[PDB]
């Protein structure tokens, strides 16, 4: 019945917050100013569980070890091993003196799967280990009022229905129902996604508990002020608790790379069973009984299984993952590194992921001119002109009249990431003055504050009077700040380049239009003014006791406006542009206000400059929005209030007809709905988030991208990729590597798939022509698991033949990893030439030793026999058993060498899919060593003292090393001219049939 | 006799070549 | 998604008709060129070898020593009474010696009477074709006494005390060199050390050597070996219907109903041995005349 549980969790949350104080206290049975008695608290403590989310489901290490021994590729090698032991049992019990080939091969295949499992498991475990070193869970205590007394206890020791007080800086313990607040502003950024610090009022405001102000939430931190509240939800029942539990209980899906592996195996086994079955029937038609035919069937089918391709593909993915870890782009999954390259739609989170999630001074209005300060996360943008007296006055008003200061350890920290105490706005102002105005320490103590006036609840304004230490005027300096609509009512003078002017409407109206520019831009504006008090009417000894009119509220001198907003990260704009260049649909998904989300989207690249929304067209035409046609607007903003009242078809239409979509005010569950809707299109979706709301979206997506520091722990665990550096450009690096390794994998696969033809064809003609075995099993193992390992791995180091960040995302149903073109090239043409070269070397060796190639027909009947020591060759000679068998093994060895020789040119041609060998060039040093090591290793396997005794690999006469050279040259020439025609004729014959 | 092949010299040369090409490849991946 | 068989827009098994024809034609021409290339190179390879001599002859350095009853495991198990028990042996013996009858060697243009006494080697010029088809020295069945007879179509052989002739592996240009007169303990043999390749049989351990009581050898003129007048061999092309020397070995005093091992080792300087090939130089047999 877990289906019903997950379904009841996918629904949006509900509440009873909208209740009178008497009704809430009667429902919960709790005093309003004293809470409850401690015995009652302990009774609820041992009633439902401590206030802490139940730990995640522990994953034992033996479970995931066995997991890495299975899947799809490893499963194929497993059935191969099982078939080896099956054929071995049939050969053991049925015939005299059976051979131990199938048994050697069975144990070897089993070992391959086990070793690959150990390697892959060690990699995934390494990533999980460095991830465990990131849990910096600091036990935080809550301030609870019980029995009429305040006490700080463990957050787990908190229960339902009791008074809880929170101070500005304290994290909200559990979900509270605000009962009495005083200037309280909480941060709901990690949960609902609201950027600016949302205030919390005890009075019920919105039907939606997320938008209301009388509710404190789990994992939300009180920015400023103090507040009181009764605990309504506790533990997992909390909002973020149900969110985390939902994220853990969601499906992960099938990665595109794994699906491609499945398709590859389908074709491999398809042709394997076709050849095995048709040859089984052929063998029974010839003369072989059911026994021998079954053995041949298993041999042919298992031979068509790339034994070494598992490890090579795994190591390829591991190498790319290594590069991901070097750039602090960790992947918890070994194959999630590829998912970026297959992505075609990125559902990004705004606050925290796209933006820096921090209020920062954006623009200023000085001398009737707008000045854009540097808003990057590391200070690398343009700086304004800081040389005018207007800027000095404005910066002094900001640095002096503000309730923001640094702390004790804020020394060796940058001006941005350092900690500030007080309001978020005041923190932004303090950082801007500490950055573009020198420092604020000596700047604030130089003007000793006499009397201050903090911000008022109504008719907002913040002012203060300071002493002026200038060596020209001893008059007092009065400063004030506030909302522009509040400062325009308390001003008459205007500052311009140093001198004052009246409040002339010719420039005052310009001030209003500039205010509308900054406000309509999704920013919060604040006006700053100051005035010199007449020292003749207020001497240097008079104290301006704050009770009556001692400061001229009007006739002040306004200097300029100072706006602020959460800016996007540094490489975020460029990165977004890159993703749109690669052909990826960037969709913003957030629960923030639309007025800010639209501006941020225009600022990052999700909304192009020129495109208009469905509302923008009507606004431009001064007509109702119901008149315009949605097809005329390429972009659209979707409000969460309207998203709840939607069907699947409507969302499908929204996505299909609108290229730039901005989902705003979306609940966490609705974020999951957005991701599922994008997945219904059949495309690959990637979700980049940070808050707890992005946990289900990152879990259900094909790949979740979380921030290493600015992201909540829940969404960081439910994601598949972590950015320890929080650099969004890593997404771009990701989509580059995914496609890169994908294409390289194609190459690396084709290579190993090419050697299968010369590995099986000797046995096939051994069955047809009844000639001695041209290629033994041990030599085949020396090829698949010996020499070709380094060339196949070096093929993963291949670079981009063209700009991959220019092409569109691969289509899932069209661009498959392994298609008929790849098989037509490897199994059809190249592997064929390699097989012919092997047979050439075979016939050459046998004919030169006295067995003419024509004389070998039907000779296996007397060859495989161990007692016929007088087999007549072509020159009338009588060959004993071990003599001709020595020739057969000294024929298997150069056959293997021949395979290496053709693999030289095969590696070179597979290195370049479309470009030429001369275009790409042998710059891949790892590949060069692949050829050198492969060649030297083959030579060692043939000439080491005792190879013919241990591996039955007898030494070779030097002429055999040249028996395959023309075949390799021909392979290289044919594939080179093929690529040449692919270049000159990018039409269809040489491109749609061979280019794989 | 023409029925005797100096397999020892060929094997020796094969081993020398197998060592030279391998160490040269090691120098290849080490561009310094 | 696996019913891509056909459609009204022309597709068969996955692709159209015109595409199937284009691909089939390309593969036919491609594979035709590949086959022609393999055939041309294999022809060049055929032109690099001669017709009168194999290029490499080192893999047959130590000559073998085979027998007439090509047993399944070099074992001779039969019944001295049941004629069908030893039919598989006699059949192969008669088929082997069918080319040694006096009627088979009747043409004087291809056969040459070597002699009743083993003489020196007979070198008939070089291995080229400048000379005509060389002559082959005759070897009548009468040389193998007590194991040839003048029987009918079926060679009535020995039921009790069987016969097992040995044969030296025919090798082109091989000149047998018997051991020097300084024989390093070669198991009593005749003093005809210079013109015959000796072959001596024995048991294998203290048990087999005791069970096998007496052995009688038969050869050209009565010598246990191969005469040098029949060597060297000049290939099947220049010497067709060639008859290599034969030498019979009979085990008179055997312990019936007991499997005993016999090792017939051929001695000589140009005769090597091998611990891996029990047939190179030496020869093994497991006789068991169960009554
Ligand atoms: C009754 C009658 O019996 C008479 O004896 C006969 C009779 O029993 C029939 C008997 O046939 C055997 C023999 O040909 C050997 C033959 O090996 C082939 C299949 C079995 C082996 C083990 C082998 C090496 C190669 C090996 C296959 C088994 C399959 C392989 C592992 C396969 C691979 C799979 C892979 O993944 O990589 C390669 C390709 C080929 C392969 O490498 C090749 O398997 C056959 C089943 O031969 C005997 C000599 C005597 C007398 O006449 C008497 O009266
Ligand atoms: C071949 O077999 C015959 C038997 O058919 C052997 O002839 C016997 O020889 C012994 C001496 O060894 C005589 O005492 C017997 O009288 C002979 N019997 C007959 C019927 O002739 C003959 O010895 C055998 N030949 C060899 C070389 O062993
Ligand atoms: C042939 O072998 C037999 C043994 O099968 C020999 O005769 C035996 O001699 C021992 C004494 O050494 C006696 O104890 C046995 O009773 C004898 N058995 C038979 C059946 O006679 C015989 O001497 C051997 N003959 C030759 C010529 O080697
Ligand atoms: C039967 C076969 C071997 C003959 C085919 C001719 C081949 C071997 C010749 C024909 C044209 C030649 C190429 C012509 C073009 C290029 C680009 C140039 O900037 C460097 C030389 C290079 C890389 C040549 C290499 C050898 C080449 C491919
Ligand atoms: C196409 C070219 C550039 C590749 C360069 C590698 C070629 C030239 C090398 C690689 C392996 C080499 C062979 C290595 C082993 C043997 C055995 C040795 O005792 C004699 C030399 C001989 C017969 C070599 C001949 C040259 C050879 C084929
Ligand atoms: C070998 O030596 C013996 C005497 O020891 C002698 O009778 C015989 O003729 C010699 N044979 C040869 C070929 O020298
Ligand atoms: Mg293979
Ligand atoms: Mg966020
Ligand atoms: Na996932």
């Amino acid at each position: 019945k877990e289906r019903d549980m997950d379904e009841l969790k996918k629904e949006v949350s509900m509440d009873d917050h909208k209740l009178s104080l008497d009704e809430l206290h009667r429902k919960y049975g709790t005093d309003l100013s004293r809470g409850l008695t401690p015995a009652r608290a302990a009774e609820i403590l041992a009633r439902d569980g401590p206030n802490a989310l139940t730990p995640p489901p522990t994953t034992p290490e033996w479970v995931k070890f066995c997991r890495q021994l299975f899947g799809g590729f490893s499963m194929l090698l497993w059935i191969g091993a099982i078939l080896c032991f099956l054929a071995y049992g049939i050969q053991a019990a049925t015939e005299e003196e059976p051979q131990n080939d199938n048994l050697y091969l069975g144990v070897v295949l089993s070992a391959v799967v086990i070793i690959t499992g150990c390697f892959s498991y060690y990699q995934e475990a390494k990533s999980s280990k460095i991830m465990e070193s990131f849990k910096n869970m600091v036990p935080q205590q809550a301030l609870v009022i019980r029995n009429g007394e305040k006490m700080s206890i463990n957050a787990e020791e908190v229960v339902v229905g009791d008074l809880v007080e929170v101070k500005g800086g304290d994290r909200i313990p559990a979900d509270l129902r605000i009962i009495s607040a005083n200037g309280c502003k909480v941060d709901n950024s990690s949960l609902t996604g609201e950027s600016e610090p949302q205030t919390r009022s005890p009075d019920f405001t919105n039907e939606n508990p997320l938008e209301t102000r009388n509710i404190a939430f789990f994992s939300t931190n009180c920015v400023e002020g103090t507040a009181r509240g009764i605990v309504v939800y506790t533990g997992d029942r909390t909002v973020m608790g149900r969110i985390a539990t939902l994220a853990s209980g969601l499906e992960g899906g099938q990665t595109p790379i794994a699906a491609e592996i499945e398709h590859f195996i389908h074709i491999i086994t398809g042709v394997a069973v076709f050849l095995g079955v048709s040859f089984f029937i052929l063998s029974l038609i010839l003369e072989y009984t059911w026994l021998e035919a079954v053995i041949f069937l298993i041999g042919i089918i298992v031979a068509n299984v790339p034994e070494g391709l598992l490890a090579t593909v795994t190591v390829c993915l591991t190498l790319t993952a290594k590069r991901m870890a070097r750039k602090n782009c960790l992947v918890k999954n070994l194959e999630a590194v590829e998912t970026l390259g297959s992505t075609s739609t990125i559902c990004s989170d705004k606050t925290g992921t796209l933006t820096q999630n921090r209020m920062t001074v954006a623009h200023m209005w000085s001398d009737n001119q707008i000045h854009e300060a540097d808003t990057t996360e590391n200070q690398s943008g343009v700086s304004f002109d800081k040389t005018s007296a207007t800027w000095l006055a404005l910066s002094r008003i900001a640095g002096l009249c503000n309730r923001a200061v640094f702390q004790a350890n804020q020394e060796n920290l940058p001006i941005l990431k350092r900690a500030v105490a007080g309001d978020a706005s005041e923190s932004a102002l303090l950082k801007c003055i500490e950055l573009c105005c020198g420092s604020v320490k000596e700047m604030r103590e130089r003007y000793t504050k006499i009397v201050e006036i903090p911000f008022n609840s109504t008719n907002k304004y913040q002012l203060s009077i300071h002493k002026n230490p200038n060596t020209a005027e001893p008059r007092h300096l009065l400063v004030m700040k506030g909302a522009p609509e509040r400062i325009l009512d308390r001003c008459s003078s205007i500052l311009i380049h140093g001198k004052e002017q009246p409040l002339d409407e010719e420039l005052k109206d310009a001030f209003q239009n500039a205010y509308l520019e900054l406000g309509g831009l999704g920013e919060r504006v604040l006006g700053f003014c100051h005035l010199f008090l007449p020292d003749e009417q207020f001497p240097e000894g008079f104290q301006f006791d704050t009770d009556d009119v001692n400061f001229p509220l009007d006739n002040l001198c306004f200097v300029g406006l100072i706006s602020m907003i959460d800016p996007p990260r540094a490489a975020v704009p460029d990165a977004v542009g890159k993703c749109r260049s690669a052909g990826i649909k960037v969709i913003m998904v957030t629960g923030d206000h639309p007025i800010t989300a639209k501006a941020i989207a225009k600022g990052v690249g999700i909304i192009s400059e020129g495109n208009e929304t469905v509302e923008d067209i009507a606004a431009r035409l001064n007509i109702p929005v119901s008149q315009v046609n949605p097809r005329d607007a390429k972009a659209c903003v979707v409000h969460g209030s309207d998203l709840k009242d939607m069907t699947s078809e409507q969302l499908d239409d929204i996505l299909k007809y609108h290229t730039e979509i901005v989902f705003a005010r979306t609940s966490p569950q609705q974020k999951l709905i957005i991701v599922e809707g994008c997945q219904r299109q059949g495309a690959i979706v990637a979700v980049t988030g940070d808050g707890v709301n992005d946990s289900p979206a990152s879990k259900k997506a094909d790949i979740g991208v979380a921030m290493g520091i600015a992201g909540s722990d829940v969404s960081k665990q439910a994601a598949d990729m972590i950015l320890l550096d929080d650099n969004f450009a890593s997404i771009v690096t990701g989509v580059e590597e995914g496609r890169l390794i994908f294409d390289n994998l194609k190459k690396s696969i084709a290579y190993t798939l090419t050697s299968n033809i010369p590995e099986i064809t000797p046995f096939l003609i051994f069955i047809i022509a009844n000639i001695p075995l041209p290629l033994g099993t041990v030599t085949i193992l020396c090829i698949d698991l010996g020499t070709d390992m380094v060339p196949a791995i070096s093929l993963a180091y291949e670079q981009a033949e063209s700009d991959i960040m220019k092409r569109q995302p691969r289509n899932p149903k069209t661009d498959k990893l392994v298609n008929e073109q790849l098989i037509s090239m490897a199994y059809g043409q190249i592997g064929m030439i390699q097989a012919l070269g092997g047979f050439f070397t075979y016939f050459v060796i046998l004919a030169e030793n006295g067995f003419l190639p024509i004389h070998l027909l039907g000779l296996r009947v007397n060859w495989d026999d161990r007692w016929i020591n007088d087999v007549e060759d072509s020159y009338g000679q009588q060959w004993t058993y071990e003599q001709r068998k020595i020739v057969e093994f000294t024929c298997h060895t150069p056959f293997f060498v021949t395979i290496v020789v053709v693999q030289w040119a095969d590696l070179v041609i597979c290195k370049t899919r479309r470009n030429s060998v001369f275009q790409q060039g042998m710059k891949n040093k790892i590949l060069i060593f692949g050829l050198f090591e492969e060649t030297a290793l083959a030579a060692f396997l043939s000439y080491c003292p005792g190879m013919g005794v241990a591996l039955r690999m007898y030494p070779l006469k030097p002429t055999w090393w040249f028996c395959a050279f023309p075949y390799s040259l021909l392979i290289f020439v044919y594939d080179e001219v093929r690529k040449l025609i692919i270049r000159r004729r990018p039409g269809g014959w040489v491109e749609k049939e061979t280019y794989y | 006799d023409p029925f005797y092949y100096d397999y020892e010299t060929v094997r020796n040369g094969g081993l020398i070549f197998a060592a030279l090409a391998f160490i040269v490849g090691l120098i290849i991946i080490l561009s310094k | 998604k696996k019913f891509i068989w056909n459609s009204e827009k022309k597709e068969f098994l996955g692709r159209t008709g015109g595409s199937w024809f284009k691909i089939l034609l390309f593969y036919v021409i491609f594979y035709g060129c590949l086959a022609g290339i393999f055939i041309g190179t294999i022809q060049v390879m055929l032109l690099t070898i001669s017709e009168f001599k194999p290029t490499y002859q080192d893999r047959v350095a130590p000559p073998g020593l085979t027998q007439i009853p090509q047993s399944q495991k070099t074992e001779i198990s039969f019944r001295p009474n049941d004629p069908q028990s030893y039919e598989s042996y006699v059949v192969s013996i008669v088929r082997f010696l069918e080319k040694y009858k006096d009627l088979a060697q009747k043409d004087d243009m291809i056969f040459e009477d070597c002699g009743n006494v083993p003489s020196e080697l007979k070198e008939r010029g070089e291995y080229n074709n400048e000379r005509g088809e060389r002559k082959v020295c005759r070897f009548r069945l009468e040389w193998l006494g007590n194991c040839s007879g003048l029987n009918d179509e079926t060679y009535g052989y020995k039921d009790g005390k069987p016969c097992v002739i040995i044969k030296l592996n025919r090798v082109l240009g091989f000149k047998p060199k018997p051991p020097k007169n300084e024989s390093l303990e070669t198991y009593p043999v005749m003093k005809y050390n210079p013109y015959v390749l000796p072959v001596h049989c024995t048991g294998k351990r203290d048990e087999d050597k005791e069970k096998v009581g007496t052995m009688e050898y038969f050869g050209l003129g009565g010598y246990p070996g191969f005469p040098l007048q029949y060597y060297p061999y000049y290939g099947k092309l220049l010497q067709p219907k060639y008859l290599q020397p034969l030498m019979a070995v009979q085990f008179t005093n055997l312990t019936m109903d007991t499997e005993i091992r016999i090792e017939c080792k051929a001695y000589g300087e140009n005769i090597g041995y091998s611990e891996k090939d029990r047939f190179q130089g030496r020869f093994d047999v497991k006789i068991e005349v169960k009554s």
